[PDB]
RNA sequence: ACAGGCGGUGGAAACUACCAAGCUGGAGUACGGUAGGGGCAGAGGGAAUUUCCGGUGGAGCGGUGAAAUGCGUAGAGAUCGGAAAGAACACCAACGGCGAAAGCACUCUGCUGGGCCGACACUGACACUGAGAGACGAAAGCUAGGGGAGCGAAUGGGAUUAGAUACCCCAGUAGUCCUAGCCGUAAACGAUGGAUACUAGGCGCUGUGCGUAUCGACCCGUGCAGUGUUGUAGCUAACGCGUUAAG
């Protein structure tokens, strides 16, 4: 699927907590879609990955103040088109939120190798 | 598009104007400043060529694009 | 820039590498210059062709001497001469290609014609 | 292909300690080698592959 | 010889080429084979002495047998410097070498000790290795033939110094300006050597009359 | 007299120049592809070190050509666990890439500059260099406001020494970092100004095409623009340069 002239292709892979239940990630994936689609966006998709253990331990502090040590987590992956001037809200939300641990927004392109 | 003399000035006039608004924020982008003076210089030698060939086109082009005329 | 300044060198460098062909550019001025070297015996043959609308010429050099050359009148300093100061290179072994109002000729042909002009390059 | 989400292609160009191998032993090209660096450095931040050991 | 070994000097004398290997031209050389055999046939009638310089291992014995057919001379082993240029020292070693063969005839070996006879033995053996085909020269040749340019680079230069015409190895390895007579295509095998060597040695025979 | 200078006069029109039209090879634009640590700004990441908090435990630790200063039973060093901070990015890494230089390397994202090639859109010499002038410009240093882990001018102490205001060792301020601005100097070197044409080759490194080919890429063969190493002619006082010239 091609892109319109007004925007290019981005992608996003996240790292979620392992202890989350089913009902939580439904509201979470729904939170980013309505947030990502509220801005200029087209052709949003959502893949899923398991609880593959992490290569190194993690420290994350919630609003309550306590910290937690993790070893496994739920990975998510997005592939979408958004405008260039509508990505910094996404990256901003992927750091303030406590359910998300890491965030890596990449811009994959065509390469002939 | 065409490659006429007045058309090259129109593209540089937008390329120059596009970079002025950028340097209002990223004033420390001195590498782009070196590129800005090129387009400012390329149009200077083209308009210098347009002048001695035909002055009518010069006064009409500078009037619509709001270009400062050079002394001497 | 000066075309003829490049013409004299493309023939010079060919003799240093000791080649036969030159593939020299064709113009209204060079065709007259080359024409003098044919009659004067400095070049064996010349020949014309084209690859685009532009044109070229192909020379044929001779097989311990060296084909000396020199330019005289440059863009930064033009040199003219009257009839009484027409040079005589090496007592006659060389020649001078100079432009008169009646086209370009050899200095000897100017000695008979009685008209000086703009010396451009000496030959020996 | 060559990217961060591919484990099999990236896992065969790392050392036992998780370091990046040289172009000579990998026998890659320039465009290829520069991406193995990026694909690994990206993945390490994601905890898909450890920084050391 | 190859894309990494072709000298740009031979470019006038190249016709085509193939996968890696090089193809020499047989047309231009045929004129020089005539000019060579014409000059060698004409020179041999006046009674001159010639020389051949062959030290390549593949054609060490071929050049040796090549000299027996005519009254020319060969150089089977290395050049050892100053053979023709430093001829005054060569006459000393040849006058020396000529005498030692007469020294062996006498019964003076008996009165010499064991080790002293060995030195004289190894002395004469060393000169035989390098001064074999020259024992009947008695002067300087007028034309000298080169079988190999690379391995015998020194021999080609003393000819240029003394001003002696010569034949060379004009195949793509070397420079063609060093010899006036030019015969390419001799680095292939003995076929390229014997076909040319026997042909030129043949012309010397009828020229001798 | 010649030669040469000034002025007038009648002719020649190649060249310089002028005037009127033409072309596209130089230059540039529009396109379509493409590599890169180009630059600016904002977010993300780990080890390592240091300090503090405690647990464990008990005499040395640390350093040197040898020693001592120093730290330590008021519990050091070492060893697991934890809080925090600052600065810098191993491996990839070179016969490597980009930039006008100075310089740019952990990751991404945004805005943005320049270069290369292809071709059938176009422009019609719109070019080169550049006195003055202007901009950028390593570290060090200065003026305010912050920050300061580690390393470290200065200054102390312990040694080496006839002496040691040094080399060595233990502690360590400014500074090193960030944001505004000044300073405008370096072996700021390729000790080699820029532009253009011509002038044998050999090896291999990128970028982008073409064709062969396994037409899956690859490989092989060539064009262009670059980047390195040998080297012919030629130059050079010599060393050496040598298609990126010091021809
Ligand atoms: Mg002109
Ligand atoms: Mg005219
Ligand atoms: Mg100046
Ligand atoms: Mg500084
Ligand atoms: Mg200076
Ligand atoms: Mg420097
Ligand atoms: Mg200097
Ligand atoms: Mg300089
Ligand atoms: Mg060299």
């Amino acid at each position: 699927p091609q892109c319109p002239p007004g925007l290019r292709q981005y992608e996003t892979m996240a790292v979620l907590r392992p202890d989350m239940t089913e009902d939580e990630r439904l509201t979470l994936t729904q939170k980013y879609e309505e947030l990502l689609v509220a801005g200029g966006a087209m052709y949003v998709e959502v893949f899923n990955r398991g609880v593959i253990p992490l290569a190194y331990s993690i420290k994350r502090k919630n609003k309550a103040g306590e910290t937690n040590n993790y070893l496994d987590g739920i990975y998510l992956l997005f592939t979408y088109f958004t405008k260039p001037e509508s990505i910094s809200p996404l990256e901003a939300a992927l750091v303030t939120d406590d359910d998300v641990i890491r965030s890596s927004s990449f811009k994959i392109r065509k390469r002939k190798y | 598009n065409k490659g006429s003399v007045e058309f090259q000035v129109f593209c540089f006039t937008n390329k120059i104007r596009r970079l002025t608004l950028h340097l209002e924020l990223h004033k420390k982008d001195y590498s782009s400043q070196r590129g800005l003076r090129k387009t400012l210089g390329k149009r200077q030698r083209l308009l210098a060529y347009l002048l001695k060939i035909n002055g009518v086109r010069y006064k009409e082009l500078i009037s619509k694009l709001n270009i400062r005329e050079l002394k001497t | 820039k000066d075309t003829i300044a490049d013409i004299i060198t493309c023939i010079r460098n060919a003799d240093m590498n000791r080649k036969g062909t030159v593939r020299i550019v064709s113009t209204n001025i060079t065709e007259n210059i080359v024409k003098i070297l044919l009659r004067e015996g400095f070049i064996e043959n010349a020949r014309k062709h084209q690859e685009r609308n532009k044109y070229f010429l192909v020379l044929t050099l001779r097989h311990l001497n060296t084909f000396h050359l020199k330019r005289v009148s440059r863009p930064g300093l033009r040199i003219y001469s009257n009839y009484q100061r027409i040079p005589r290179i090496l007592g006659g072994m060389g020649i001078a290609i100079l432009s008169t109002s009646r086209g370009i000729m050899t200095d000897r042909e100017a000695r008979l014609e009685g008209i000086g002009g703009e010396i451009l390059c000496y030959i020996w | 292909r060559i990217d961060y989400r591919n484990m099999s292609l990236i896992s065969r160009f790392i050392s036992e300690q998780g370091k990046i191998l040289s172009r000579r032993v990998n026998r890659l090209t320039l465009k290829q080698q520069r991406l193995i660096t990026s694909a690994i450095k990206q993945a390490r931040i994601l905890s898909l592959l450890p920084f050391l050991n | 010889h190859g894309t990494r070994k072709w000298n740009p000097r031979m470019s006038p004398y190249i016709s085509a080429k193939c996968k890696g290997i090089h193809i020499i031209n047989l047309t231009r050389t045929a004129r020089f084979l005539s000019e060579a055999c014409d000059l060698v046939f004409d020179a041999s009638s006046r009674g001159k002495q010639f020389l051949i310089v062959g030290t390549k291992n593949k054609a060490a014995d071929s050049v040796a047998r090549a000299a027996i057919r005519a009254r020319c001379h060969y150089v089977n082993k290395k050049w050892l410097g100053g053979m023709l240029t430093n001829w005054s020292t060569t006459e000393t070693r040849l006058h020396k070498f000529r005498d030692l063969r007469m020294e062996q005839t006498a019964g003076r070996l008996a009165r010499l000790p064991k080790r002293d006879a060995a030195v004289v033995k190894r002395q004469l053996s060393h000169l035989q290795t390098y001064l074999g085909g020259i024992k009947y020269m008695t002067g300087l040749p007028d034309i000298v033939i080169i079988v190999d340019q690379q391995e015998e680079y020194t021999a080609l230069r003393e000819c240029i110094t003394l001003g002696i015409p010569t034949i060379c190895l004009i195949d793509t390895n070397c420079n063609p300006d060093l010899a006036d007579i030019s015969i390419p295509a001799n680095d292939d095998a003995i076929a390229s050597i014997r076909l040319i060597l026997t042909k030129l040695v043949f012309a010397i025979c009828e020229g001798r009359s």
